[PDB]
RNA sequence: GGCCAGCAUCAGUUUUGGUGGCAGGAUAAAUCCAUAGGAAUGUAGCUUGCCUCGGUAAGUAUUAUAGCCUGUG
RNA sequence: AGAACUGGCGAUGCGGGAUGAACCGAACGUAGAGUUAAGGUGCCGGAAUACACGCUCAUCAGACACCACAAAAGGUGUUAGUUCAUCUAGACAGCCGGACGGUGGCCAUGGAAGUCGGAAUCCGCUAAGGAGUGUGUAACAACUCACCGGCCGAAUGAACUA
RNA sequence: GCAGUCAAGCGUUCAUAGCGACAUUGCUUUUUGAUUCUUCGAUGUCGGCUCUUCCUAUCAUACCGAAGCAGAAUUCGGUAA
RNA sequence: UUUGCUCCACACAAUAUAGAUGGAUACGAAUAAGGCGUCCUUGUGGCGUCGCUGAACCAUAGCAGGCUAGCAACGGUGCACUUGGCGGAAAGGCCUUGGGUGCUUGCUGGCGAAUUGCAAUGUCAUUUUGCGUGGGGAUAAAUCAUUUGUAUACGACUUAGA
């Protein structure tokens, strides 16, 4: 009896939006949108990760679902204070996205002996899982 | 011409026995290097005063850095440019963090919209608009509204591989 | 000029329920149900308070923001069609030959039959689109009324009836015979 | 990386897809293109129909059986776009073209194989939103291709069978996801997670 | 002795990386810190009207229960 | 078709301009390696479906000098500007109301009353109304518009530039 | 040879239904010129007959828009070879 | 048919390879939206979650992978059978029943490897063909010549003839 309209909630370019830099000197660090310059440009600040305050093209970053309360134009000290208060780093570390990034880094860091151990443990887990699947 | 820097260039109109210590004229020149900065300085000095490079000298060239390179500003830019059939003065507004970035955007925009090459453009003035509601161009005024948020629909992620196995999505 | 955001409002009266999947709009009201596919416009619908649907274009150009108001008008027309309905009144105009207009059946398709237009022996047959009701108006001479939920359907049926009665090989400023839309309003009055 | 790569041509920007496939062929990769009737061309349908009619009016004046052949089927339109970009008059180009197969729909050999896409050729990723585009099947039908209806019917039947197969696969995948949902707190699972698996 | 190679240490030519120490500038500008002065896309507070939980709207209010700008050091 | 200076072709291969005596680059013993020129880097085709800011949708789009053509004039197509204006004391558009009196102002005209024309461009009452913006009459009449009002409520209009 | 742009005028009134001066911008190579690059150890040199195809700047036929289109007839124009 | 033809199995010979060296790993649709899971009043529904690439998933240890002893569990996997179903777009493949049998690296052992000498693709695949040895199966036509004229320059075509 009520209207139904699909939302399609996008991540929004906004002050306090957390972004992940994918290419550049940062290339994998988190920053916060400090202000919006243009449809394609924002001023960001990533002081916790070591990202310098900079005007960056939105094509160089990917918006994360994380937002925190930050006033428009806040300087580096204020950005750091509000970032630490909102615990953005922990909220990102809890996400599957950062967990997937860490998993890819760990797999890339595996040695040959560790890959052999991975195969052995995968065979053990596969034996157990196949037995459970056949019992089910 | 390239990624721009701003230089102060001060020149002299070399002293004689009758006129020692001439009037030491100064300009703010946007150029990619000091050779081009000095060339542009002499070009405009020849447009303004009775002097040339042979009859003058460069007393000082100093790069001027942005005072607050990490503060978002609205710039008003007065330019003069030659079209295919005349000369015109235009006023434009650019949102950026530095004069050099605003000037680079201005040159790109003039080339894109009026086919105005670098040689055809004179930068009359670049000044920060201190107070909003003195911003007179809607394409900049729309970025000054309180709590401005906008999405980025239809995200196109670049593939590192020729073939994809997933029929990707443009959500964001 | 690439406006950052442009939005329009679609007021939803009480007895109307609007279901908006991706861009397939379904409007349900007292008079029936209408459906429209707007997947060619790239707009965004959002329900605000169950009586208001906002439709928005982000980073849109001039033509895009024009099509946004077009979308708003189309959805408003769907709501008006399911609440008030749409009725087009046409009057047959003729100088000498009376235009005979009737509803006939051919394989159960309910054509509008036009005979004796300008004395012609040819019989004009205009199919009635589904959902359009044809009534011949009493107390008004030579008047046909086309009614329905879809304003597009009723207006296209009226247009077809008008076009089938175009005069050929004559000065149309003199030979004004035809069936012309005389009124475009709603079915329910004064609402 | 596969002996044969099967590209699902639906919505794939025929020229860019042809560039990708031509480079793969010349580099020695076997390519099979399916659903060629669902390919796209940028530009309005009327624009591309006029372009095809301009192609159609070109023929050897003294004998039309000698002139350029105007193949109407979508797979052959794609093949023409690809042959114009492969050096088809050399032995190397002939071998590269022999490494290629193009089909309308997904014929029985490939209806049970993995279909890939080419993002650099995908219409949704390449074309600016709101730009108009043409569908190869519609263009081919307008210029004389005779089998749009048959291909559509066989595609509907194949999609029914594939939907049944995918329902079975999804049920089995749910069973497997349950099986590895448990045995995830076991010591082997914790060691695998510590090693990144 | 002949043919084809592999490795190591060199020499000439060259290509592509990692990394260390210095010099200059507005002895970079910034950030940061301290201080002074401000307005606003006006934070807290306060006043007024409304209303579905509870905030909005309009004023005042220059840091407060956010901050920002400019100058100086 | 004929002169001046220089550089070239003739007499000259090579890389580029698809192709070409003259253009661009560079001039040549036989080879190896490296770097480039002009030109290029979706595929043919060696080389980024590179990065960045914008502009363009063409039912004959456009796509690198020599060179293989296009002009005047136009377009609420779209983009960016210049100048002058109107506007909360209410702008533009839109809908509705008024649109008068001296007065058929003076004159040929057969007739001419705002509206075939010549000159004259006034006054009154006005919130406002031209000695009339058009339709219309033989002339009237009757409609219509400038101009002012009622409704709405925030931006709008014009002439130009490329 | 063909086609535009302006618009003083023609068209009883009225520039643009149809026209259109004074000017001015073009297109074409079915005119005739200009040139002498190819052919003078040789491209058979008019016209007609026959036959095929192509172009459109369309005479007719199809469908239309406009008129100083009442009808009829006609004129201007569009898609069209 | 101077023992012909075809198919299968094996062995031996040739013959080449547009180019194997773990696996082409199957929804459809949309992209200003979807996938998956779950719940209900089964919908254009609610809730949760995911993407930000396949950098994945599966597989993967053993003289190119030998010979044996056990433990644990009725799992995984190959082989040849076998029950049945589905698939005609080019189906020539997919699924499935039962038992047999080999391996199992899921876990714990014992034995072997060497001298290819410090590397040399260090030969591991499939494409056709021939031949020999066994088994299974079948036992024709076409053309020339003659003839016809529904045909025809000649070929060809169309007919007839134990
Ligand atoms: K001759
Ligand atoms: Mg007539
Ligand atoms: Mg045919
Ligand atoms: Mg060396
Ligand atoms: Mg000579
Ligand atoms: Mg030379
Ligand atoms: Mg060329
Ligand atoms: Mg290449
Ligand atoms: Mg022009
Ligand atoms: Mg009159
Ligand atoms: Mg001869
Ligand atoms: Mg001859
Ligand atoms: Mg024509």
């Amino acid at each position: 009896t009520d209207s139904i309209v699909k939302a399609s909630n996008w991540r929004l370019v906004e002050v306090g939006r957390v972004v992940l830099i994918k290419k550049g000197q940062s290339a994998g660090k988190l920053a916060a949108i400090v202000e919006i310059i243009d449809q394609k440009k924002v001023l960001i600040d990533g002081p916790k990760a070591g990202v310098p305050r900079q005007a960056i093209n939105l094509g160089q970053v990917v918006l994360t679902p994380l937002t925190f309360a930050l006033p428009r134009g806040a300087r580096t000290a204020t950005v750091s204070k509000k970032w630490a208060a909102a615990a953005v780093c922990e909220k990102w570390a809890a996400s599957s996205w950062a967990k997937k990034i860490a998993q890819r880094e760990r797999r890339a860091a595996l040695t040959d002996f560790e890959r052999f151990q991975v195969m052995v443990l995968r065979k053990q887990k596969r034996y157990t899982v196949k037995k459970a699947l056949a019992k089910a | 011409m390239a990624h721009f820097k701003e230089y102060q260039v001060i020149g002299r109109r070399l002293p004689t026995e009758s006129v020692p210590e001439p009037k030491l004229f100064r300009m703010r020149i946007f150029a990619s290097n000091e050779v081009i900065a000095k060339s542009r300085y002499w070009y405009f000095l020849q447009k303004l005063h009775k002097v040339k490079k042979a009859s003058g000298e460069i007393v000082s060239i100093n790069q001027i850095n942005e005072a607050h390179p990490t503060k978002v500003k609205n710039f008003g830019v007065w330019v003069r440019y030659d079209s295919r059939s005349g000369t015109h003065n235009m006023y434009k507004e650019i949102r950026d963090v530095s004069r050099v970035a605003a000037v680079e955007t201005l040159y790109q925009d003039m080339a894109a919209r009026h086919r105005a090459r670098f040689r055809s453009i004179h930068i009359l003035k670049v000044a920060e608009i201190e107070k909003t509601a003195d911003v007179k161009r809607q394409y900049v005024k729309q970025f000054l509204t309180k709590d401005l948020k906008f999405p980025l629909p239809h995200r196109v992620q670049k593939s590192t591989k020729t073939f994809s196995y997933k029929r990707p999505s443009t959500f964001y | 000029m690439k406006y950052i955001q442009t939005e329009q409002q679609i007021e939803v009266p009480e007895g109307v329920t609007v279901s908006i999947k991706s861009r397939i709009v379904k409007v349900v009201g007292p008079r029936g149900t209408l459906t429209k596919n707007l997947k060619h416009i790239d707009v965004t619908f959002t329900k605000v308070n169950n009586q208001l649907i906002k439709v928005a274009v982000h980073n849109g150009g001039r033509k895009h923001v024009a099509a946004l108001r077009t979308v708003k008008s189309l959805v408003d027309n769907m709501i008006t069609g399911v609440t008030k309905g749409y009725k087009y009144k046409m009057r047959y105009v003729y100088a000498h030959f009376p235009i005979n207009v009737n509803i006939v059946e051919k394989d159960g398709a309910k054509f509008i039959e036009v005979r004796n237009f300008l004395g012609d022996k040819k019989i004009r047959n205009v199919p009635v689109r589904d959902g359009v009701t044809i009534e011949f108006s009493t107390n008004v001479k030579d008047e046909i009324v086309l009614s329905g939920n879809s304003v597009e359907d009723v207006s296209q049926n009226a247009a077809d009836l008008q076009q089938i009665c175009r005069v050929r090989n004559k000065d149309i400023r003199k030979f004004l015979d035809g069936i012309y839309v005389s009124h475009k309003g709603f079915i329910t009055e004064d609402l | 990386v596969e002996p044969v790569v099967v590209i699902d041509g639906k919505g794939h920007l025929v020229g860019r897809l042809a560039s990708v496939v031509a480079k793969q062929l010349l580099n020695g990769q076997k390519i099979v293109v399916v659903r060629a009737e669902e390919l796209n061309i940028s530009g309005e349908f009327f624009r591309n129909k006029l372009k095809y009619h301009d192609f159609l009016r070109k023929a050897t004046a003294f004998n039309k059986t000698r002139g350029p052949f105007h193949f109407r089927a979508p797979s052959r339109i794609f093949y023409k776009a690809l042959r114009g970009m492969v050096s088809h008059k050399t032995a190397r180009g002939k071998a590269a073209l022999e490494r290629l197969k193009v089909f309308e729909g997904i014929p029985p050999p490939y209806d049970k194989k993995k279909r890939v896409v080419v993002p650099q050729a995908l219409r949704v990723l390449r074309l600016k939103p709101g730009r108009k585009y043409t569908t190869l099947g519609k263009l081919s039908t307008s210029v004389g291709w005779k089998y749009e209806d048959v291909v559509a019917k066989l595609e509907a039947k194949r999609k029914v069978s594939s939907a049944e197969y995918y329902a079975k696969k999804r049920a089995f995948t749910k069973k497997v996801a349950s099986a590895n949902a448990t045995a995830a707190e076991s010591d082997v699972a914790k060691q695998l997670a510590a090693l990144g698996y």
